């Protein structure tokens, strides 16, 4: 069953299975915590069941921010109404020694597995950097008297990861929907610790760095993020057809990048410089402003329905939007907002005013004298040279 | 293009999410399809060995092999990822010993070692913890022998031993198309052919994502279906011409008409070999639909609807030709002029 | 008679009413020409401006005082402040004088315009100087040209254009000293 | 994988000198085209001080020529004047007039059927194979005399400098169909000239308009040939920079992969030797 | 552009000789200048840890911090290149203990681990001399834990714990802009922001050579100066537009007189964001200059005068503007009606 | 190299002069320390240099300073392996250099 | 690479050597024909970067 | 030697594919110069009917 | 010629070879950087066609057969 | 690529300035006067700054 997440590229090209495992790959600041927070915000509040956040080896500031954000949002209630809470946080963050980070994912799984097996209900299990479990076992295993495997890891990498990951499943008595961010080290998808984790997931969401350097957020690599749901007997026929058409247009653009690099767009044929324009349009249309990213971008977040993104990408695949500019597609929710932003961005190229309507000179009882304003400044005191000796000598 | 005989070992090599398990599943489902139209000495009883996958993937595959009906011929050996490394080490030998029962009794088998690379990873763990000295990529010395003594058990036995066979389909996952890796070079040199699948052709719409230039089968046309053999060498030749006319098609102004015909014909042939998964076509409909495109019957049809044109050709010719091409075993001259003309009264999605 | 004044200045407004605004106006070859016709001047006395051009070469731009042009009715002359003449030239010799010396090209047929500002503009295709013509093949082509009496009006027009050229090529080599 | 980058480095390293060779070839072609364009610019002056410049006429039939290039390495030449012959052919048709599309060059017939195919009639190529002369320009002028419009349109990139290619329009009025009709300004502006020709004014105007179209077409396909060589010189300077910057990226990636290869092979040797000792 | 809060971890990552130490030095010197103008409760005491540096450069730096008067608030924990590798491994922890003193008792601390890349080199030496198995770039597996154990101690403590804070500035030296190395991507996934200093902006005179598109601080926008929060929004917007038009119009191909407008606007904002070394600017004098450059009062000033015209703006504006903006902390709707008026009456060069 | 440093350090510390210590190919100092580190059985670092690469270069180059008595000013010829300016021996050596005098043919 | 062209036997003519390619063992007619073939093939491999 | 000096430069280039010696390439070029003209009238002409 | 050096070969050879070896060194160093350019010999400058003829004249002079040292 | 007459007048001035900067960077050396004959010159710093 599909999980509508309200993100365009995720719901279109690699749709999450309700109950499946989800992996968010990407390395060192591409957005695999902002994406997992927006997944928490979209799926988790409209879920119905419980949530379990297992932070494994990530920032303690992030755990404090998540804890206070869930307190301010009613997902976590303190004290007398604590039974109404719907999230358990389990934290083995990156200041903990390697014995603790290697075993806190198992604590998160045990708190989730009591809900799945005994309580018998749907839960959501978000894990922040399941890579830190593998890396912590690599730090431990260097001292346990073992011969090291390939690039420096433990020999029991696949079996430790399989012992952890095979417990995160849906059974006939309950359901764990698991999203796990997976750090790739030094931007290498062929590193053995992500390349083993690839085989344990239904839906994969590979966040790339170059797509983030293009400004496109979420920086999902659309030809590297796959799913077991992208199948016409599962998601319907027209969703699957527009997904394959989007991926074909992006792949045809990707094969042209070296000749566009040296020879420019003035060398391609008409059929190629059409697909360059359409693929640059659908590159921008995969971007979307998140609700949790609005604190540092300003643009409010967009929940995009599945029908909205299927129809919106069907339009740009057919050719119904060839006369809109590229930056109309940048950071918009659905196909109405790109047209609204296009009409607004050709209004804003014609928004010209003459003599710029100041009314700034001689404002009758708006501005005081400057000395009246400096009179409003209360004066702070300078408290005698840091006083550091005496309040150290209190001890 | 890459024909497979009963008794050889055909590697399925590619990157992740390219079609490897899909090609193996289509083979097992088509063995179920062929097992009902042949006598009991021609039936192929498949064995699926799943080393290192999740149990949810194995449950999806057992659900699929029950839904299609292929479970009554299939054995499913699954040492999964939570299972211990000696179990993932000894799972392909278990499945090969189960398939050797049908080989040694005159019947035919189809063993598919899914992710032989994960067997090699489990063996690497099992040997590194036994304090055996590692080598390249920390693999032991005898990891060539590990796969060679497993794959050489897939044999077509002689007539004095029942004449049975065993076809092996090892699946190898590579990292970013790197076949210069250790286990990949080992099992490439061990096996007969290779079905080399690419992820840059998988996303160009060409699915099953077979890289035709590198996918070979070293039995050649010795165990190709005649009739398919009569068009297949020309199919190889025309795709070979289309591949060497490529990397010049960015110049659409370059009107040649000596290269554009093969550049269009190769596009129709590339669009011809696309196929949905979980639906394997019988061999007679396949050779009829390649006889439809190698002769130029589809040359009027646009390149964006040959996947419907082939279904219309198969569904609008008589269902009486496939019955006699399945029995007669080659395109007889009492059939090539019948179905020259039966492909004239079919209507096409292309104008 | 004056209900459509087209031109280079008026082309810009009718262009901008129905063009994309990114493109500047398509430019005009009259914007690179310095001497007009209805503009008074470019005379200044005795030396009048000539312009003897060919396509493959520009052979004169400077001032002359008397130029003789092989017209279709006879080798007429143009002095300083002349009558405006649209003058078609026959194949013949042009004579350009600046004083006692004379530079003489055998031209091969092309118009020459005197304007209402005193400029003359001799526009001929092939202009050969008399010291670059071979005076030996002037009769070997002419004999075969006068002998070739064809059956078609196109080829006999070609033969007529041949023989009127060759007959002027006779006296272009004889009486020059 | 490590063999892909070292071969790709040699690929980009030979591309970056192939394009620089073609750049200096284009410069040496521009250096001899620069004297031919200055020998052939001057003959458009007497006709435009005689026939004027009448682009926006009430022509009932019109013929447009887009003078484009033959080879395909120009870099913003044939598609610029494609947009100029789009926007200019937006402008002339304002009363439901016929306009015939002609283009000169292999990159022009492949760039003008995209916008105007039913209005396309004639395509000329192979024009700059050896050089340009008045013969072939007069011949394609005759092929536009196979049509009989009221006016002619020319589009070509005029070689102002080696950096500026002004897309110049040249409008050539048909003589007794439109030229004397556009000159009837308080009488007729052409009657100040005295006809010395053998026949009447209409016939010397006919010969004159044929010669004027032929010489502006010769000038157009010489200006455009020289600006083609200049634009290929500029576009294979920007391309050498791109294939030098991609080579600068690929050498750094090769050196990262080289150091990682030596570290990986070394770590494998050390782990294998320490398993025994 | 990348504003920094108290309790943050901000990585100053760059290449060799691109001015990372200069950013850290200006931060320490500015904390000296700002400590005398605040109450005792909000005063930042700095620590400069010098790991793997030359002793001469630390000697010049101690000379600079004493001749500024910044050594009154600075501790210097110097482990030079001659000192043994456990000392360079331990000196970030000694410095972080010395600044955790100030963090724990309600005071505020700043710490600069200068070249944590050299601390990781020292720890790689310690690990390989302990015969420990190495990994990526021959680093031990716990070289991430080495840096995360250290950088997690930079915190903003609660009201129950004193309220003190510790702000860390790790410096990381990349090689050829290789921001995807092992230690660089280790510290990128620990710290809150990133200050990426490009070498090519540095070699074009643009100093501090801030890569504006890559350097971020998603934790600071909530914690910056409220005048600069409303002034520098159009600064980062116009700098993004300047970067994209100087990413597309680099060839000198087409001019539009609107993209040329944002070109000559970003070419003035970039000249404004230049700064001489060892001379920090108080934040109100910063935001008045950024106001004057984004509200168009430095328009028509030539692109070689804004480093003089900005001194003209700072010298010729009434100092009550800076006092009011510092005390209120926001450009009040009365204060900008003062401020644009007093910005028009400024003798700008060139005119 | 330490012997040349010691003869220079006598002029700096006792005679009190300004010395020019010339170290021809600091890279060969690096690779000789790499050889004598591998011969003592130490596990080599990245590309093949010793684990104590930065400390061996530091122990050489940190005695070339200006004291209160005199100064050693060193002119070190630098070889770059495989023309890699990110190779660890020039990446560790360039961290000590104050000036490069690139001579060109 | 030659097998990608379909040419069989896929022998590389600019990598296959012998000590029997001296003109003192096979004669000048065989040696000069073999060296002419190697010359024209190396000319073609040096022109493939332009004709691509 | 013949294709080196230019003795057989008038043959097509694909007559040489999979032939033994210099005579069989001539016969294959003659077979191609037959069969380029065979695809002119080869469809009906009571030649591919259902009753022959 | 580009990658073969001899760092004593600056004046350690036959003096009669030194009369011509500097001209041979420069006339090939002029040729190695432009031979990669114009594999085509169609449209060549007068300053580059002389180097692309002299380099080919000197390169085929500098080859010799086996077992026959001069 | 184009010519010494193609560039500007002030760019020709900077060509003159730079081509006499490149000569003035050169200097005879006192260690070379044994085998070159021309004497060497220790140039002071202030003379270099005031010369350039
Ligand atoms: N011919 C095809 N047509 C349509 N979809 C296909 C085809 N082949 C594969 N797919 C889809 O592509 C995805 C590829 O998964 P696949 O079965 O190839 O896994 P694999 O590469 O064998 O191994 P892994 O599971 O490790 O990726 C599947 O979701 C499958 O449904
Ligand atoms: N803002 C600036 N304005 C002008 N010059 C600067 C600025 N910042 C740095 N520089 C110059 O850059 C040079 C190197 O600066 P700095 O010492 O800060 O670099 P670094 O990053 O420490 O390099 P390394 O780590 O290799 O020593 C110094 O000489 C300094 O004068
Ligand atoms: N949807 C988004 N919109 C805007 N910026 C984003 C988005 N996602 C990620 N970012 C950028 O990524 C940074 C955070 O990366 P993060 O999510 O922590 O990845 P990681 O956990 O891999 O470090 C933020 O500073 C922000 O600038
Ligand atoms: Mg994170
Ligand atoms: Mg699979
Ligand atoms: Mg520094």
């Amino acid at each position: 069953e599909i999980l509508v997440t309200g993100i365009k590229v995720v719901d279109l090209l690699a749709p999450y299975q309700r109950g499946g495992k989800i992996g968010l790959f990407g390395g060192a600041g591409v957005g695999k915590t902002v994406l997992i927070m927006e997944l928490i915000n979209n799926v988790a509040k409209a879920h119905g069941g419980f949530s379990v956040f297992a932070g494994v080896g990530e920032r303690t500031r992030e755990g404090n921010d998540l804890y206070r954000e869930m307190i301010e949002s009613g997902v976590i209630k303190l004290g007398a109404e604590r039974g109404n809470s719907k999230c358990t946080l389990v934290y083995g963050q990156m200041n903990e020694p390697p014995g603790a980070r290697a075993r806190v994912a198992l604590t998160g799984l045990t708190v989730a597995e009591y809900f799945r097996d005994i309580e018998g209900q749907d839960v959501l299990l978000f894990v922040d950097n399941i890579f830190r479990f593998t890396q912590a076992n690599s730090e431990v295993s260097a001292l346990l008297g073992r011969i090291p495997s390939a690039v420096g890891y433990q020999p029991t990498l696949a079996t430790d990861l399989g012992g952890l990951q095979e417990r995160i499943t849906t059974t006939t008595k309950g359901s764990i929907t698991s999203v796990q961010a997976v750090y790739v080290p030094a931007d290498d998808l062929t590193d053995p610790a992500p390349a083993t984790t690839f085989a344990h997931l239904d839906a994969t969401t590979v966040l790339s760095r170059s797509i983030a350097e293009l400004g496109i957020y979420p920086a999902v690599d659309p030809l590297d993020s796959t799913s077991r749901m992208l199948n016409p007997n599962v998601i319907g026929a027209e969703h699957y057809n527009v997904a394959r058409g989007v991926q074909k247009v992006l792949q045809d653009y990707k094969n042209l990048q070296d000749i566009i690099a040296i020879l420019g767009m003035d060398e391609l044929s008409e059929e190629d410089k059409l697909t360059v324009a359409r693929a640059r349009k659908i590159q921008r249309f995969l971007s979307q402003p998140f609700q949790v990213a609005e604190v540092f971008t300003g643009t409010p977040g967009k929940y995009v329905d599945l029908a909205d993104t299927i129809s919106g990408f069907q339009g740009v695949l057919t050719g119904k939007y060839d006369d809109l500019p590229e930056m109309a597609f940048y950071m918009v929710g659905d196909i109405k907002e790109v047209k609204e932003k296009a009409d607004k961005m050709a209004k804003d190229i014609a928004s010209r005013k003459e003599a710029d309507n100041k009314k700034v000179s001689e404002e009758l009882k708006d501005i005081p004298s400057l000395d009246k304003l400096v009179s409003e400044i209360k004066e702070v005191v300078i408290e005698e040279d840091d006083g550091l000796e005496e309040d150290f000598k209190a001890e | 293009l890459v024909p497979i005989g009963r008794g050889q070992r055909e590697l399925i090599i590619g990157d992740r999410q390219t079609g490897k398990t899909a090609v193996a599943i289509d083979a097992i489902i088509h063995q179920k399809n062929c097992n009902e139209q042949v006598p009991k000495a021609q039936r192929v009883y498949c064995v699926y060995v799943a080393v290192g996958q999740k149990r949810s993937t194995v449950a999806q595959l057992v659900k699929l092999f029950t839904q299609t009906g292929a479970m009554r011929y299939t054995i499913m050996v699954s040492a999964t990822a939570s299972d211990a490394a000696p179990l993932q080490f000894l799972a392909p030998y278990s499945g090969c010993a189960m398939a050797e029962y049908f080989r040694d009794t005159g019947k035919h088998g189809l063993i598919i070692y899914d992710d032989l690379s994960k067997q090699s990873v489990a063996y690497r763990q099992m040997s590194l913890l036994l304090r055996r000295p590692p080598g390249r990529e920390a693999f032991p010395g005898d990891v060539f022998y590990l796969h060679s003594r497993l794959l050489e058990r897939a044999a077509k036995l002689s007539k004095e031993l029942g004449g049975g066979s065993l076809t092996a389909f090892p699946v190898i996952e590579t990292q970013a198309g790197d076949v210069s890796a250790y286990i990949a070079t080992n099992v490439i040199s061990i096996t007969d052919g290779q079905i080399f699948l690419e992820t840059e052709l998988f996303y160009k719409g060409i699915r099953p994502a077979l890289n035709v230039g590198l996918s070979v089968s070293r039995v050649g046309s010795a165990a190709q279906f005649p009739g398919m053999k009569q068009v297949a060498g020309t199919l190889k030749l025309e795709l070979a011409q289309y591949r060497e006319v490529a990397a010049f098609a960015q110049f659409g102004s370059d009107l040649d008409a000596a290269t554009q015909y093969v550049l269009e014909r190769g596009a129709r042939l590339t669009e011809m070999l696309k196929q949905k998964q979980f639906a394997p076509i019988p061999i007679e409909r396949q050779t009829v639909a390649v006889y439809a495109a190698t002769k130029g019957f589809l040359d009027k049809v646009r390149v964006q609807d040959i996947v419907a044109a082939e279904e219309a050709v198969i569904s609008q010719v008589n269902p009486a030709v496939f019955k006699i091409l399945k029995a007669n075993g080659k395109i007889t001259p009492a059939l090539d002029a019948h179905l020259k003309a039966e492909l004239r009264k079919v209507k096409l999605p292309g104008a | 008679e004056a209900a459509a004044p087209a031109g280079p200045k008026e082309f810009t407004e009718v262009w901008n009413k129905k063009a994309p605004s990114t493109l500047i106006v398509p430019e005009f070859p009259s914007n690179y020409t310095a001497v007009k016709a209805v503009g008074e001047g470019q005379v200044h006395g005795d030396a009048f401006p000539v312009n003897f051009y060919t396509p493959h070469s520009i052979l004169s731009q400077a001032q002359k005082d008397t130029v003789v042009l092989p017209g279709v009715d006879g080798y007429f002359g143009v002095k300083a402040s002349h009558v405006p003449t649209i003058a078609q030239l026959k194949p013949g010799v042009v004579e350009l004088h600046s004083g006692a010396e004379s530079e003489k090209f055998f031209v091969s047929g092309g118009f020459a315009f005197v304007h209402p500002n005193g400029v003359t503009d001799i526009c001929v295709l092939e202009a050969a100087t008399l010291d670059q013509v071979d005076p030996a093949a002037v009769k070997s082509a002419l004999a075969a040209a006068s002998a070739a009496q064809p059956t078609d009006e196109f080829e006999q027009a070609a033969n007529r254009a041949a023989i009127e050229l060759y007959s002027a090529l006779e006296s272009a080599v004889e009486a020059k000293a | 994988s490590n063999q892909a980058v070292k071969q790709r480095i040699r690929a980009i390293k030979n591309i970056g000198k192939i394009t620089k060779a073609m750049k200096m070839v284009a410069a040496s072609k521009m250096k001899n085209a620069q004297i031919a364009v200055e020998q052939s610019r001057g003959l458009v002056d007497p006709f435009v001080r005689l026939f004027g410049d009448f682009p926006a006429v009430n022509s009932n039939k019109s013929v447009v020529v887009a003078v484009t290039s033959d080879k395909g390495l120009c870099g913003g030449l044939n598609s610029n004047i494609t947009k100029y012959t789009r926007a200019t052919l937006a402008t002339t048709e304002s009363e439901g007039k016929d306009v015939v599309v002609v283009s000169i060059g292999d990159k022009g017939r492949s760039q003008l059927t995209r916008i105007e195919s039913q209005r396309y009639q004639l395509a000329i190529a192979d024009t700059y194979k050896v050089r340009v002369t008045f013969g072939q320009a007069s011949l394609i002028v005759e092929e536009l005399i196979k049509h009989n419009p009221q006016s002619y349109q020319i589009l070509f990139n005029k070689f102002r400098s080696a950096i500026s290619f002004k897309p110049t329009v040249a409008t050539i009025l048909s003589p007794d169909l439109l030229e004397k009709q556009l000159e009837d300004v308080t009488g007729n502006s052409l009657d100040a000239y005295d006809i010395e020709a053998s026949h009447e004014r209409s016939d010397v105007l006919r010969d004159l308009t044929e010669f004027h179209l032929g010489v502006t077409l010769y000038n157009a396909m010489l200006e455009n040939n020289c600006s083609e060589h200049a634009s290929r010189m500029s576009a294979m300077e920007n391309s050498t920079k791109s294939a030098g910057e991609m080579l600068g990226k690929l050498t750094l990636d090769y050196n990262r992969k080289r150091q990682a290869t030596i570290t990986t092979e070394l770590i494998e040797i050390i782990a294998g030797a320490s398993a025994l000792m």
